[PDB]
RNA sequence: UUAAGUUAUUAAGGGCGCACGGUGGAUGCCUUGGCACUAGAAGCCGAUGAAGGACGUUACUAACGACGAUAUGCUUUGGGGA
RNA sequence: CCGAUAGUGAACCAGUACCGUGAGGGAAAGGUGAAAAGCACCCCGGAAGGGGAGUGAAAUAGAACCUGAAACCGUGUGCUU
RNA sequence: CAAUGGUAGGAGAGCGUUCUAAGGGCGUUGAAGCAUGAUCGUAAGGACAUGUGGAGCGCUUAGAAGUGAGAAUGCCGGUGUGAGUAGCGAAAGACGGGUGAGAAUCCCGUCCACCGAUUGACUAAGGUUUCCAGAGGAAGGCUCGUCCGCUCUGGGUUAGUC
RNA sequence: CGCGAGCUGGGUUCAGAACGUCGUGAGACAGUUCGGUCCCUAUCCGUCGUGGGCGUAGGAAAUUUGAGAGGAGCUGUCCUU
RNA sequence: AUGAUGAGGUUAAUAGGUUCGAGGUGGAAGCAUGGUGACAUGUGGAGCUGACGAAUACUAAUCGAUCGAAGACUUAAU
């Protein structure tokens, strides 16, 4: 059967990704958070 | 189902006394000395 | 008689095919039931070969695989041919037998009991 | 008097190989070989490489004649298991044990 | 010799004690790192392009530091002494 | 005040293996020896392993390496059935 | 002379553990830990001996506590039992030769069999080197493995018009 | 009201819908009506079948007695008298 | 099921094969004749035939190994 997470390269980068989470107060938020805690990887 | 209480060592090694194999049903050959299955081919010669 | 864990047309095409390496060959490596049972096979169609009539040889096409043989100085023939032609002349003197089995021990992969079947 | 050879972790499960070392124990060593060699499971090759290792510590570091030799004793015991899984049913994951085994023989003449 | 009576021995395996091994990583000893504070600096950085990154850079070649195409570093002044 | 289940989540390439589409969630893993002196050579083995020899105060200190409990698994037996 | 069963519960006296203060000691002629023993006290518990271990630890008095576990469908690890049990994931193989320490399982050949509006040939997505050639067999392949989508080494993708 | 780790699942007792009836309503009625996932690889005793060990004072082959135990145990019609 | 049980292991009919049958099927193949042809008739109760009956060592049960007693005391009759 159909499982969920039918991977999209371009809906990927659109929906999260970097240029995405920049464009609202919230998502860089979000990149504020993920640098605090030393995480490797931001969206 | 499903068992309802351990199974001591003691039942344990009863229950595989049995658990064994026996020994080739092996016999010298003739012609060259070594030891073989009887009925079947010496396997170091290649005899009878 | 056996079923060598086969289906009835796979166990039929099975033993056919043996009888005709057999016949090639003139001495297999096998499982000892299925040389149990491939020595009927193949020692009827010896004493089909020993008749030598054509309906005879029309019968015992039935049977075995057209399968070519490559003699010396590049001499061609069938399995029915050396059939018919060099084995019944080998056994026209003897009245039954034909084949001989020697056990060998356990193969590897499994325990199954390999023997040798050959002409005789 | 003795000599010894160990096989470490050999990747058969030590129940599994100690039926076949309940043959040889305490026979000559033409016969340990013999059987060995005729019985079919999967450990009799592993335990005949031990046997003949002992064999030969025992002609070139004590010089013993191989001929008056027994198998004093025989055994293997437990080493370090992998941990493997299996998925089952349902997303479940169920353990798999693949045991190991030091298998041990020292073979002696008998005498001091 | 026969009758009547009595009692061994057996261990396929098991039980207890002991001896010797294995597995496993408790315990003890230890510290590379942490935790709570005291005294004294300091309490911003960015369009002169920041914070964080990406990719590179070595004689060979992965990863961490270090450093940018002048790349495993350059100049200068002062310590420094194989 | 803690001494590797403690003390930071992180004493060790840790916000990392890994999980999730994402915010997020989040480990486990310290110790040879004073010195690497880390076992030249011989033997069985394809190898792995091992037995000698040797280094070392010590090699059941041999790299999973300080100590090495218990559960658990074996092999022998004294007494029993 | 009298009293001394005991649950909720009250009261008292103590045993141990870590640390600190001061005094007094023990240790490579072997500390702590660990193991065994047929030892001592009314209990908690305290010694001694001998093995293992290889550098720290008692005693006295007094101070502090992360001070005592058998149970929480407790948490983390290790290991059992079930048990050599269930399973080993739709299906057709046989033999000959080859290679290797080892072959039902790898390579070649012949016959046989299965699909064939497809189990064939492209190509979107998606995945990222799995592609190719030599070498390898610890682990992964639900068995085996000489083989592999695994390991090692070295390679491989060429556009004015797609 | 023996027996669902032996079977079924029509009734009954979840979630859907409808009728009568009650409730302003959400909903309700042991009033009807149509529909509606029945899991489990047997450790122990027990039971049905089959083997090995030792004993039965030497070691064997066969033929046996029967202490005990189980099984069977029903009945119609016609003719004659 | 497997053990077990029973028939046998060469001084042998245990299984296979071979030969001879029983039962089953129902008229093989190749020829010949007839028909334009599908076909038909003849040779000829033909050919084939798992398991059932008999005979025959042609093939395989060819070599060999392991286990298995020496018979306890007491009393009375002897
Ligand atoms: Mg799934």
């Amino acid at each position: 059967v159909k499982r969920t997470y039918q991977p999209n390269k371009r809906k990927h980068s659109k929906v999260h990704g970097f240029r995405k989470r920049m464009s609202t107060k919230n998502g860089r938020k979000v990149l504020a958070r993920r640098r605090r805690k030393g995480r490797k990887v931001l969206s | 189902a499903v068992p309802k209480r351990r199974t001591s060592k003691t039942r344990k090694n009863k229950r595989r006394t049995h658990f064994k194999i026996s020994v080739p049903g092996m016999t010298e050959c003739p012609n060259c000395g070594e030891y073989k299955l009887s009925h079947r081919v010496c396997k170091n010669c290649g005899s009878y | 008689y056996r079923k060598l864990g086969r289906t009835s047309d796979q166990r039929k095409a099975m033993l056919r095919d043996l009888a005709t390496s057999l016949i090639i060959s003139e001495r297999i490596e096998t499982t000892e039931a299925r040389a149990k049972e491939v020595r009927s096979v193949v020692e009827k169609l010896i004493t089909l070969g020993k008749k030598g009539d054509l309906a005879s040889r029309r019968n015992a096409a039935k049977t075995l695989r057209n399968v070519e043989i490559l003699n010396e100085d590049e001499t061609t023939q069938t399995a029915l041919q050396k059939l018919f032609g060099e084995i019944a002349e080998r056994y026209t003197e003897r009245q039954g037998g034909y084949t001989r089995i020697l056990k060998q021990g356990p193969r590897r992969g499994d325990g199954a009991e390999s023997v040798i079947i050959e002409l005789v | 008097m003795e000599a010894k050879a160990v096989a470490r972790t050999i990747r058969i499960a030590p129940r599994k190989v100690r039926l076949v070392l309940d043959l040889i124990r305490g026979k000559n060593a033409a016969e340990a070989i013999a059987i060995l060699k005729l019985t079919n499971k999967a450990s009799s090759p592993v335990i005949e490489k031990v046997l003949m290792s002992a064999l030969a510590n025992a002609e070139h570091n004590y010089d013993m004649n191989t001929d008056e030799l027994v198998v004093k004793e025989a055994y293997a015991n437990e080493g370090p298991t992998l941990k493997r899984f299996r998925p089952r049913a349902q997303g479940r994951a169920s353990a798999i044990n693949k045991r190991t085994s030091h298998i041990t023989i020292v073979v002696s003449d008998g005498k001091e």
